[PDB]
């Protein structure tokens, strides 16, 4: 709860099933090694969001041979 | 007592109000929530446990 | 060819106007094609300052038993209609917009009126009956337009009925839609006497430019966010309402059906009851297929959001 | 004698004044009622304010500290009345908020009120920033704000465990509502500082007065404060997420106008 009111974590405390529920939080450093790691983030996402473009072009071009 | 059941049409009908005004009572207490034990219930009452059932 | 339609061809309607098939038959005019632009415009006068009861001409053209509406404008009222009518100086703004047209370009003339029924369905009542029938008389063909800016809210959409009507003493030969709309009780009144004094014309939509302009425009700008949840759907008062009053059509066509076979020999009935069979099932496909699309909205972008990677 | 409606105002704007610090609300009471049923007739400005003024206090005096801060809030923002006697009001519209019932009706008044900057000059300042920024009260915070209210607690002290711990109690199990789905009874008072029976019937009382949804089990114990289906979370997610990326598109636009320069020069060059 401290935590939570000073603006730093957003979310839900569930203590029937002990789980801690977090919306939104804030991020950690990135200078040397993590940078890589958020390059490969950044191509998966950029080739996911191409391969849905992808085949939604597919599903126009069958709805339109339909 | 002296002067609240005295009449005996009152002392009649004294039970009836008793009942009327504790079903209010547990229904204004059981409106906010759902799943409630009757013992509880029955001391909050200050009643037996077979009248808050028959209630 | 999407813009083929917006051909003026003056010879051919002069031609179409000299034939008068229509009057060959009272059922002539059979579809309404309104232009994305006419469309937006008379929604746009009907919405105007909330509900207000406004109306105004539509330009156009004909096309067998088509009527074309390609523009829409409006006439002065000072005072809300203080005389008799809402035109008050209607002639000379009309006449002249007509020969302003003319020479930017716009050669479609008068082909009908629409006018607007805040918050009480698309029908005609006996004074735009008598109006429609008036409009019938002078200008030959002419189309009654309905619009609902309110329902455009609650029902969510709402259609534009078009309408005309029947000479005096005429017979529906067995036309017999069973449409049910929501009519308040100071006019469902009304609306039961003069009901079967007209017909309800199919309204469609060419796929035009003007459409489609608006459609990138609204999902480029305002709907460019395509979250909102994904099912305004979900609030179950406009399908459940779809579905319940599906489950009465076809409930009263089996009873007519049912009624129907001792009679032998009755062919209207045959036509009318397939007709309402045929008209329910539109309906709950064009239902169908609009929570369809909800979902599939919904599937492609949760999947992606959730795990894409 | 026909006297002026000016006259049975201030006549009976002393009474209900003199009777306020005698302690007497019943004949007070029906006096602010007969000054209010007279008010409606009268012309004085300044006596109105000064009528407006006395019924605020009334207000705060019964129970009724929600209506007397809307009435306080009200009176803050005029011209007439004393800067010294404008701030004086506006604190009393401020510690009746706090002491309110804290509801919606509390959330919008303290909402209200973060946006005076005469709000920020008082010593409550913390205080309402703490109540309407959300986070839990501990027992520390008591001793300054009672001094403060009356010498002891506002209207005529109160001895109900405190209005001071009625509203900490109110205003701690909703910001609990705000973040804990569900609660037992057991941690629900540790984390009061209460028995756990005291959190169970205040929890109770929210509820009934709809100042906090949910509800309660009596067997398990546990106490389903807000459940939020599946949906709706889920949209809030995704629209923070969405509305975050905007943020950092917008911070790196702003802070290095060289990077838009650069995207310029990337989605010319592809
Ligand atoms: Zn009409």
């Amino acid at each position: 709860i401290e935590a939570v009111y000073t603006d730093i974590i957003q979310g839900k405390l569930d203590q029937r099933n002990q789980l801690l529920e977090v919306d939104f939080c804030i991020g950690r450093d990135i200078r040397k090694k993590d940078i890589n790691n958020i390059v490969k983030t950044l191509h998966e996402w950029c080739d996911g969001c191409e391969a849905v473009l992808l085949g939604i072009e597919q599903q126009v071009l069958r709805a339109n041979q339909y | 007592h002296s002067n609240i059941m005295d009449d005996p049409f009152i002392r009649e009908h004294i039970e009836e109000l008793l009942r009327n005004i504790r079903t209010q009572v547990l229904i204004k207490l059981i409106k906010p929530y759902t799943r409630i034990h009757i013992p509880f219930i029955s001391k909050e009452l200050n009643i037996d446990v077979a009248d808050v059932e028959s209630l | 060819s999407i813009d083929e339609i917006y051909k003026y061809d003056k010879k051919q309607q002069q031609e179409i106007l000299a034939a008068k098939p229509w009057t060959k038959d009272h059922h002539y005019f059979k579809y309404c094609k309104i232009s994305a632009l006419a469309l937006l415009k008379m929604v746009m006068h009907a919405r105007s300052g909330g509900n207000l009861e406004v109306m105004g001409l539509m330009l156009g053209k004909v096309d067998g038993e088509t009527m074309i509406i390609m523009d829409s404008f409006a006439l002065p009222v000072e005072g809300t209609e203080t005389r008799v009518n809402a035109q008050a100086a209607a002639y000379e703004y009309m006449a002249a917009y007509i020969e302003n047209a003319k020479q930017v370009g716009r050669l479609e003339n008068a082909i009908g009126w629409y006018h607007s029924h805040p918050g009480y369905g698309c029908w005609l009542s006996g004074i735009d009956v008598s109006t429609q029938m008036l409009n019938q008389q002078f200008q030959e063909p002419f189309v009654a337009v309905v619009i609902d800016p309110t329902r455009t809210i609650s029902a969510g959409k709402v259609n534009l009925g078009a309408f005309r009507t029947y000479p005096k003493g005429y017979k529906p030969p067995d036309e017999g839609p069973s449409e049910y709309q929501t009519i308040p009780l100071n006019k469902i009144e009304d609306f039961g006497v003069h009901c079967k004094q007209y017909y309800a014309l199919e309204v469609s939509y060419f796929k035009s430019s003007l459409d489609r302009k608006l459609l990138e425009l609204l999902w480029n700008k305002y709907w460019v966010n395509t979250l909102s949840s994904s099912s305004l759907l979900t609030n179950a008062d406009y399908t459940t309402g779809q579905v319940f009053d599906l489950s009465e059509k076809l409930e009263q066509s089996e009873a007519q059906l049912g009624r129907g076979s001792f009679m032998l020999g009755l062919e209207t009935h045959d036509r009318k009851s397939e007709d309402k069979l045929a008209k329910a099932t539109r309906d709950s496909c064009k239902t169908t297929i609009e929570a369809i699309h909800g979902l599939m909205s919904q599937v492609i972008k949760d999947k992606l959001f959730n795990q894409i990677n | 004698k026909q006297y002026n409606v000016d006259y049975k105002l201030e006549t009976y704007l002393k009474i209900a004044r003199l009777y306020l610090e005698d302690d007497d609300p019943v004949q007070a009471e029906a006096y602010i009622n007969r000054a209010s049923l007279l008010q409606n007739e009268s012309t004085n400005e300044q006596l109105q304010i000064h009528y407006k003024v006395c019924y605020a206090r009334v207000l705060d005096y019964r129970r009724k500290f929600i209506e007397a801060a809307q009435r306080y809030n009200e009176l803050s923002y005029k011209t007439i009345v004393h800067e010294s006697e404008r701030l004086e009001a506006l604190k009393h519209a401020l510690h009746c908020t706090i002491l309110a019932s804290a509801g919606q009706q509390r959330s919008r008044m303290l909402a209200t009120l973060f946006k005076d900057e005469r709000c920020q000059q008082l010593a409550a300042y913390g205080i309402l920033e703490k109540m309407y920024l959300d986070r839990i009260i501990r027992g520390n915070q008591l001793q300054e704000f009672a001094a403060m209210l009356m010498p002891h607690q506002k209207a005529t002290t109160a001895d109900g465990s405190s209005i001071l711990d009625r509203a900490v109690i109110e205003h701690n199990l909703l910001s609990a509502s705000k973040l804990y789905n569900n609660i037992t009874f057991e941690e629900l008072g540790a984390l009061l500082e209460i028995p756990a029976a005291k959190a169970e019937k205040i929890a109770s009382q929210m509820i009934t007065e709809g100042r906090m949804n949910g509800f309660i089990d009596q067997i398990d114990g546990i106490v389903h404060f807000e459940t939020r289906e599946a949906l709706p979370t889920w949209d809030k997610q995704i629209q923070s997420l969405c509305f975050q990326v905007n943020n950092l598109l917008e911070k790196i636009s702003q802070t290095a106008p060289e990077w838009t320069a650069q995207a310029m020069e990337a989605q010319m060059a592809q």
